[PDB]
């Protein structure tokens, strides 16, 4: 299962939520900024590593990072 | 664990044919594996060090008793310029007959090999003058790689 | 007409023109001075 | 090969394979134990690089010897 | 309707499309033959150690006195040597 | 009595058997 | 219903204010540029016409006005052709002694020494030889002056003036709409019969009239300007009498049916012309007359506009049976929405057209004195080669863009066409099988050979003298195709060609024409590397085709484009998962199975074919007929095919074959300098021009349009045009260096 | 002499060349007409090869036992024709170069779209730019003595 985090410059524009293919991601209340949002990780057991969140995020620098670890039958993308 | 590689949990419960590969090519690196230490590091090199240095005494053993057992050195002795230096015999059944023929020089009784790593002229520089220095010194050599 | 003078300094026509007369300077230099290998002046 | 080559490509051709010999019979009563897998990004980097410089020492070291050897001068 | 969460396998698709499931079409003075006499190498361990030292000791067998008219590598050769660009 | 008649063999046909079929055993083993 | 014109007056204005706004086709590069990757982009999207907008209509305009412009580049390269032959030419002097002079049509300037390049070409003139085989045509035409290569020049130079204004008008004034476009029975009832049909019929008006009455007094030996010019001979009648008693009687028997009485000039002979090592004029019009009948009747199969004809749905929709479901029901629909379907439809027949043309250019020479012209010979047969396979693999890539950008089962759903994608696992396996068992038993052979040559065992190879494969049926095949002039071709004298055999060899000028090409063992062997190298481009284009949607690995990729560079290193690493990259690898391989067409070929010929024939009539080959028995190991490729022809072209310094030197080694430079775009990634170059950047910031010396490294695909791009040029010019000089300096 | 080469006016192997290559020339010549044009153009080359080998030998080049010459850029005086004062020459055209175009920039970076001059020349101010690279030199070091090249605070 890799790894997913999530940094305390995020702005809560949801777009990381939008772009994961497997429903990593989700946002939870936060009092933090103006959209009183932030993403959260809960899923990390389906990650696949595609890095589509990353791609996403707008802050400079990333506010969701994806550490690849150790692989498993769902994180390697395997139907058989 | 409970499974190759040891060192690795990680790649343990890899259920695709990487965990096979990359066990291999990992296996070296200590500062990776689970639960190290400073000490098993260390002491995992320093025994390492004594296994290639008994591997670099039994590879030159082998040369010197190949070329005292298959070799050309007493000949060598009597005419450097004028012989070629065998490195060992060649014994291949898929040879045919022409090129058995081919192989067979240095006024050797059979299919051999010519060296060119120098040996014959460094140790005959050195004092080595007959097939039984090079038995003696394969011997020693053996020694110390069981040391 | 202005519209083409801008557009004749876009930069790969300007660069071809640039060139095309450096080339035909260099080539008549080498025309007249033919198989210079030093400075003969001084 | 391994060097122009990415995984890709080649994790999808191994996907129809394994369809492939399941479905087929009397070879189906034979079952693998590691899901087979395309090789790692990584580890095509190092393996085309071990053949690439495989390639160049032996080639080199035919054309030497045989080169200086044949006319012992 | 193909998903019945009581039967899994005729979900997931566990059937054996060829087998037979019928008697023995050997009749057993035949069978009785065989399984008779092909017993002893029925055992995994016991098969294995003697497959491996049984095919080596035939391996070396054969090797160590096999005939000349066979391998030209035990022949040897049959002509005087050239000599080498300068030396021989 | 041919000595590379029986070392030749064995190190390149069944020292090579008998080691793949060792680590292969070894390798698909769940302890 | 009815076919008519429909058009639209002036939809675009003439201008020049978008000149001045560089990428005004797109939305996101009009807006300017931020950093280098816009000049990039500016031209790799310029001609994705249905990219830029989603309007069909536009994109049709936009396509025939482009052709438009392609076919004015066209004429005027045809212009240059014709006025060079005209102005700086030897082609009067080899138009007199044909088998002496070796053509040359362009003459250098003498500047810093590159005069050495104007070689002795014969007949008074010193100059580059050309290998087009524009001689051959122009001999083949009736050209015997300059004057008519000039009148061609001009003539052409007018052509193109007239296709660019063409160009323009109908992209600017008069533009059609998109049901003009859509009506495609009309299209095809007007490119069968009146292109193809009218073209070559006023071909083979040209050939009576012109090619065959000049060619006659050429071949009686009559000087090339004491010949009558072509008016003449329609002029005044009793000349072509003189050569064709049956121009007397004068289209009396075209109407009295009574066709026999013109055999004199159209006849079904076969073989060549011993004089010119040609094929006969007289039936090259015969043919042309056939031909143009078949089409001008072809041209007469669909409905336009008064019942009778055939309707293409129809037909499409009367095809189906209890395999297929409903097949053939919804291709109408689809061939006639998407470019993209009719674009690689069409690739892929002028691609295997193309081959089909160099092999029967080589086999049965159509102009005179071509066959002896070995250079040309070679270039034409290569060239067409590459051309063919260059086209095929394009086929693959718009097959590959109309089913990520175009295919849609909720509006236009066809059954064959699901079928395929309902089983396109097992339709890749079994390619997939069949290629890997062909590679075993193709290229395994020669690793075989080479591995018993080295261990002294010749008598366990495979070859003619150890271990026989003969072709059976290709040998029974061109056996059959010996005896059949006279018994299943009753009408025939001579059979199609010289290769199939019967015994006959023809020469010219002391040199070999053709005679009948021998197959053996190493045919065998090269024909089975030839099926394994097919079968696996086959294989790498159609797995990027079928799977240019989803896969069990990535699901849902219709939604990443055509071109993207991955899909992030997860899942295991997904580069190169896209159709483009698959179109990118299926390059590689063209390249691979081409490159040893031309060799196979280009040894073949020597070996066997060309040479040198005595007056005793003993065959000399340029090489000794080493290919039966060298062919067969790596070892004989690589020392009696590279390494002995290799000798020209690393000699020719000083020479006037020295720039056939000098473009060895800058392929050679070229290949390998495609291997650092090949092997890198763009990472690297990005950090290392961080730094470059710094230095350059250090004396408010840096620009503003921020530099940045090329993108993946472009460093993709990159490669593979420089590896395929590297490689293709190195053979390029090699061959035409060998074949020149031989002979 | 230096580094064991003798003269191209001394040295036997310089003739030798130029009489080889010469008359190698005049024996392709000896055809096509006594006066065509191909004649006279293997004249003119002809005579172009008298020539170069006369000015070699007038410039006092060393040549070796190839009979080719050879080039000194150790700094001897006897020599900076060979290396030095084209030297000389190339660094002053290549700052010149690079003068204007680091002044160019200068003078477009304050732009409201900088990059629309970068991809668009301004032809009129590079044409009253271009002149100042003849004199880059001297602007150069009072732009060094200034404080003024080097930008401050990189
Ligand atoms: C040797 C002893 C005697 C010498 C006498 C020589 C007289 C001149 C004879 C020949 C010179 C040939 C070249 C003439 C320059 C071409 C006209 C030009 O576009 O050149 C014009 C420029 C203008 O000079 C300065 O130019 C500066 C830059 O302005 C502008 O420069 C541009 C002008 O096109 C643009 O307008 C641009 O927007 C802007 O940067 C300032 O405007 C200054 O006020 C202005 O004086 O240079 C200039 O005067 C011209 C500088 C020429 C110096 C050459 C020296 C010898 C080599
Ligand atoms: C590393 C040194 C070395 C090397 C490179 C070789 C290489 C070779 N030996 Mg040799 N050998 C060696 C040491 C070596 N030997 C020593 C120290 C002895 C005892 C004095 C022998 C005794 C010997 C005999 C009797 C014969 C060979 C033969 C051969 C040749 C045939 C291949 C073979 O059968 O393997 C070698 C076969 C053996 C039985 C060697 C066993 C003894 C060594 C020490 C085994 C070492 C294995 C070790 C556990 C792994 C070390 C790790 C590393 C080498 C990878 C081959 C060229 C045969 C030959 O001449 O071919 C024509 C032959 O019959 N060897
Ligand atoms: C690799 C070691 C080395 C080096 C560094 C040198 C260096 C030099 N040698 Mg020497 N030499 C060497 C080895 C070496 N040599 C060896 C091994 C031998 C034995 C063969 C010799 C034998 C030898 C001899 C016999 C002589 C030299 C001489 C010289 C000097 C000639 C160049 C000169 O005069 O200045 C440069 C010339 C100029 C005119 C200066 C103009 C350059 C301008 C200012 C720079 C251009 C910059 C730009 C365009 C404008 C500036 C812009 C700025 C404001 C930003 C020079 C300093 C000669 C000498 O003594 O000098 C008088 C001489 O006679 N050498
Ligand atoms: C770094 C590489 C390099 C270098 C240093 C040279 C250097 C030289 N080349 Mg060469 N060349 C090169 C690469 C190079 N070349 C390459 C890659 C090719 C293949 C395309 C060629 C092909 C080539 C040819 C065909 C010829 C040369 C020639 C020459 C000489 C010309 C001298 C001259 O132009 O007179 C003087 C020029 C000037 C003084 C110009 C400056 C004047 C400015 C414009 C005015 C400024 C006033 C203030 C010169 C020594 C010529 C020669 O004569 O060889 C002996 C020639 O025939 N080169
Ligand atoms: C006898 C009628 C006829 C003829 C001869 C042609 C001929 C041609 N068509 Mg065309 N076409 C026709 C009818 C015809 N078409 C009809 C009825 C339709 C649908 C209504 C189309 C729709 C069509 C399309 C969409 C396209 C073509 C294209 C082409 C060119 C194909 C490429 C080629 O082979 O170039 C061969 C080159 C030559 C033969 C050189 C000679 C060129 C001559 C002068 C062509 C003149 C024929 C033309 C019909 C003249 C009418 C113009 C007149 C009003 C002044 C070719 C010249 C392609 C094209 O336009 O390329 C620009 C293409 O995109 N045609
Ligand atoms: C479209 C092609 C084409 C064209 C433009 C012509 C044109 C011409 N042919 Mg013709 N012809 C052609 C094809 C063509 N031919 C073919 C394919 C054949 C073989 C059947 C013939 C066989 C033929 C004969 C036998 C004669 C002509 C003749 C003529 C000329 C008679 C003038 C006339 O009445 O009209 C004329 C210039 C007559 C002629 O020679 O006039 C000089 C003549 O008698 N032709
Ligand atoms: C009738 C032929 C034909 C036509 C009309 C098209 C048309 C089109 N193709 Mg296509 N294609 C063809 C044949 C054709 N192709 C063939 C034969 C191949 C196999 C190689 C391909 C493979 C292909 C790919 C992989 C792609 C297209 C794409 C496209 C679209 C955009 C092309 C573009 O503007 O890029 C811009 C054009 C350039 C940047 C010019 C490239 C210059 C090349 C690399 C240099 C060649 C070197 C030169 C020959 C000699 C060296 C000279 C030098 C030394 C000075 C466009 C609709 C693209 C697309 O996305 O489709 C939607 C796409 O990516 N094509
Ligand atoms: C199956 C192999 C084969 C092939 C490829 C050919 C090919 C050919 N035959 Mg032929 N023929 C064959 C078998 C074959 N034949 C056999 C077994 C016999 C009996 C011995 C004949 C008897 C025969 C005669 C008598 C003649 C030919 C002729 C011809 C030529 C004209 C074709 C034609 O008439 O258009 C096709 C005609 C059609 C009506 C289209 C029908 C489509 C077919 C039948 C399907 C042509 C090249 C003619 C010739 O000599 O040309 C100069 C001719 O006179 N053949
Ligand atoms: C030999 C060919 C080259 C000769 C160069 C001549 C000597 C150049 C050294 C003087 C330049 C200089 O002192 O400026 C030094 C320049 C910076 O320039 C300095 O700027 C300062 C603040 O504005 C002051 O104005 C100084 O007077 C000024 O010299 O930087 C350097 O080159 C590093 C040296 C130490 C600073
Ligand atoms: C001539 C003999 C050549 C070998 C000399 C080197 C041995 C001397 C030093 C070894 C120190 C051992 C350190 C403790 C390591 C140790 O013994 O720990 C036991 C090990 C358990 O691993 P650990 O949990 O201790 O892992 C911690 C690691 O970080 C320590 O390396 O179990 C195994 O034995 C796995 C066996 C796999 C065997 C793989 C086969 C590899 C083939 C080649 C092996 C070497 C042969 C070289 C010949 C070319
Ligand atoms: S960024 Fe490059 S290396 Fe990483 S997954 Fe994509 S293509 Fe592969």
């Amino acid at each position: 299962s890799h790894s997913v985090k999530i940094y305390d410059t995020c702005i809560g524009c949801t777009q990381c939520v939008r772009a994961c293919p497997t429903d990593v991601l989700e946002m939870i209340p936060w009092g933090g900024c103006k959209a009183k949002q932030i993403a959260s990780a809960p899923r990390t057991e389906d990650c696949v590593g595609c890095k589509r969140c990353e791609s996403a995020c707008p802050t400079d620098f990333l506010s969701v990072r994806v550490y690849l670890w150790h692989e498993t039958t769902r994180s390697m993308g395997l139907a058989y | 664990a409970l499974r190759f590689p040891r060192f690795s949990q990680g790649l343990a419960q890899d259920p695709t044919t990487r965990r096979i590969w990359f066990g291999i090519a990992t296996a070296h690196d200590f500062e990776s594996h689970d639960d190290i230490t400073e000490g098993r590091l260390y002491q995992n090199i320093f025994a390492s060090h004594f296994g290639q240095l008994a591997i670099i005494f039994l590879w030159t053993s082998g040369n010197l008793f190949h070329v005292a057992w298959q070799g050309n050195f007493e000949a060598w002795v009597q005419d450097p310029l004028h012989v070629r230096p065998i490195a060992h015999a060649i014994w291949d059944p898929h040879f045919g007959q022409p090129a058995v023929e081919a192989f067979t020089r240095g006024g050797a009784l059979g299919p051999v090999n010519i060296a060119y790593s120098g040996v014959y002229q460094w140790w005959y520089t050195i004092g080595l003058r007959t097939n039984e220095d090079l038995y003696t010194g394969a011997i020693f050599l053996l020694f110390l790689s069981f040391i | 007409m202005r519209d083409l003078k801008t557009y004749l300094s876009v930069a790969p026509v300007a660069s071809t023109l640039w060139f095309a007369a450096l080339a035909g300077l260099l080539i008549e230099i080498n025309r007249f001075f033919p198989d210079a290998l030093t400075f003969p002046f001084f | 090969m391994f060097l122009i080559s990415w995984r890709g490509y080649w994790q999808e051709l191994i996907e129809t394979l394994a369809w492939a010999h399941e479905r087929t019979p009397l070879a189906n009563l034979i079952r693998w134990r590691d899901k087979p897998v395309a090789l790692s990004i990584v580890q095509a980097r190092l393996v085309g690089l071990v053949h690439f410089s495989v390639g160049y020492i032996f080639t080199y070291a035919a054309f030497l010897i045989a080169s200086t050897s044949g006319k012992f001068g | 309707v193909y998903f019945d969460l009581e039967d899994l396998g005729n979900t997931t698709g566990q059937w054996d499309l060829y087998g037979s499931d019928a008697p023995s079409p050997y009749n057993s003075l035949q069978s009785k033959f065989f399984e008779t006499f092909a017993a002893p190498f029925t055992k995994r361990g016991l098969l294995l150690k003697f497959l491996i030292l049984g095919g080596g000791s035939t391996l070396a067998y054969f090797s160590a006195t096999a005939s000349g008219d066979i391998l030209p590598i035990k022949k040897g050769p049959q002509l005087p040597p050239q000599l080498g660009p300068r030396l021989g | 009595i041919n000595l590379p008649s029986l070392f030749v063999p064995l190190v390149g046909l069944l020292f090579p058997a008998v080691a793949m079929a060792s680590l292969f055993l070894h390798v698909e083993k769940r302890l | 219903p009815e076919v008519k014109i429909l058009v639209d007056r002036d939809p675009i204005k003439t201008s020049f204010e978008q000149w001045a706004k560089p990428g005004h086709f797109s939305r996101t590069i009009a807006k300017g540029p931020d950093t280098t990757t816009w000049i990039w982009n500016l031209h790799a999207d310029a001609h994705d016409f249905d990219s830029h907008t989603s309007d069909l209509e536009e994109i049709s305009r936009k396509v025939f006005s482009a052709h438009f412009g392609q076919l004015s580049i066209i004429f005027l390269w045809l212009s240059g052709m014709y006025f060079h032959g005209a102005r700086f030419s030897n082609y009067e002097a080899w138009l007199n002694d044909p088998t002496h002079i070796r053509p040359s049509a362009q003459v250098v300037w003498p500047i810093v020494g590159q005069e050495i390049l104007n070689g002795d070409v014969g007949g008074g003139f010193r100059g580059i030889q050309i290998t087009s085989g524009f001689f051959q045509i122009w001999r083949a035409s009736g050209i015997t002056s300059e004057l008519q290569l000039y009148c061609t020049a001009i003539g052409a130079l007018v052509f193109a003036a007239l296709m660019l204004f063409a160009g323009w008008f109908h992209y600017h004034k008069a533009a059609p709409k998109l049901v003009w476009f859509q009506d495609v029975e009309s299209m095809l009832n007007h490119h069968l019969a009146g292109l193809l049909g009218l073209g070559s019929l006023s071909w083979a008006g040209h050939q009576v009239h012109v090619s065959l009455p000049i060619n006659q007094f050429l071949n009686a030996g009559v000087d090339p300007k004491e010949i009558p010019l072509p008016h003449e001979f329609i002029l005044n009648r009793d000349l072509l009498a003189q050569l064709y008693p049956s121009f007397a009687e004068g289209a009396t028997p075209f109407f009295t049916l009574n066709w026999s009485k013109y055999a004199d000039f159209l006849t079904f002979r076969g073989g060549l012309d011993p004089l010119t090592g040609g094929l006969w004029l007289t039936d090259i019009a015969h043919h042309h007359l056939a031909i143009a009948i078949l089409f001008l009747i072809a041209g007469h199969m669909y409905r336009t506009n008064w019942g009778i004809g055939h309707g293409i749905k129809d037909i499409l929709e009367a095809h189906k049976g209890p395999f297929t479901g409903q097949g053939h029901k919804g291709l109408y629909e689809i061939l006639t929405t998407s470019w993209h379907a009719q674009l690689s439809i069409n690739l892929a027949m002028l691609g295997s057209l193309t081959i089909i043309v160099a092999h029967h250019m080589y086999a049965m020479p159509p102009y005179p004195y071509l066959a002896t012209d070995y250079g040309t010979q070679l270039s034409l047969f290569t060239h067409h080669m590459w051309i063919g396979g260059f086209l095929i693999v394009g086929a693959a890539a718009h097959a590959a863009i109309f089913m990520v950008r175009d295919y849609d089962p909720t509006t236009r759903y066809n059954d064959l066409l699901d079928r395929v994608l309902r089983h396109r696992d097992a339709i890749i396996s079994h390619l997939n099988w069949v290629c890997i068992f062909l590679g075993f038993h193709s290229f395994g052979l020669y690793i075989h050979n080479d591995t018993m040559s080295a261990l002294g065992r010749p008598q366990d190879m495979f070859s003619d003298t150890a271990i026989q494969l003969q072709p059976v049926f290709a040998q029974w095949i061109q056996n059959t195709h010996a005896l059949a002039p006279g018994t299943t071709a009753p009408g025939a004298t001579t059979s199609t060609s010289l290769t199939w055999g019967g015994g006959d060899l023809v020469s010219v000028g002391g040199k070999v024409a053709l005679l009948p090409i021998p197959l053996g063992t190493a045919d065998f062997l090269v024909h089975h590397i030839h099926a394994f190298t097919i079968h696996v481009t086959v294989l790498i284009l159609l797995k990027g085709v079928l799977f240019a949607r989803s896969s069990r690995l990535i699901p849902d990729k219709a939604n990443l484009g055509f071109r993207f560079p991955c899909d992030g290193p997860g899942r295991g690493g997904t580069c190169q998962v896209s159709a483009w990259d698959h179109v990118f690898l299926g390059l590689f391989w063209m390249y691979n199975a081409i490159s040893v067409v031309i060799f196979h070929f280009s040894w073949k010929m020597q070996s066997d074919v060309w040479g040198s024939i005595n007056d005793q009539g003993v065959v000399t080959h340029i090489t000794g007929g080493n290919f039966a028995q060298s062919s067969i190991t790596i070892n004989g490729w690589l020392r009696d095919f590279l390494w002995a022809q290799a000798s020209q072209v690393i000699q020719s310094y000083g020479s006037s074959l020295s720039a056939y030197g000098l473009f060895f080694l800058g392929a050679h430079f070229v290949w390998a300098f495609s291997l650092m775009f090949l092997f890198s990634g763009r990472g690297y170059w990005q950090e290392l021009i961080e730094s470059i950047v710094w230095a350059h910031n250090k004396l408010k010396v840096a620009p503003a349009t921020q530099p940045r490294a090329l993108s993946i695909v472009q460093g993709r791009a990159v490669g593979v045009t420089h590896y395929l040029l590297g490689g293709i010019a190195t053979t390029w000089a090699f061959f035409l260096a060998r074949i020149i300096a031989v002979g | 002499d230096i580094a064991g080469l003798t003269p191209c006016k001394d040295s036997k192997q310089f003739a030798k060349r130029e009489k080889q290559s010469i008359k190698k020339l005049e024996s392709s010549l000896k055809l096509y007409a006594p006066d065509s044009a191909p004649a006279l153009a293997i004249n003119a080359t002809i005579e172009k090869t008298k020539r170069r080998f006369d000015n070699y030998g007038k410039q006092g080049l060393l040549c070796g036992a190839d009979g080719l010459p050879h080039l000194i850029v150790s700094g001897d005086q006897r020599h900076w024709g060979e290396f030095i004062t084209p030297g000389i020459l190339f660094l002053y055209i290549a700052g010149w170069i690079g003068w204007v175009g680091r002044s160019y920039l200068i003078a477009i970076r304050d732009d409201k779209k900088p990059t629309q001059k970068e991809i668009i020349i301004d032809v009129p101010l590079a044409t009253g730019l271009v002149f100042r690279g003849f004199s880059w030199p001297i602007a150069a070091y009072r732009e060094l003595l200034n404080g003024e090249l080097v930008a401050k605070d990189v």
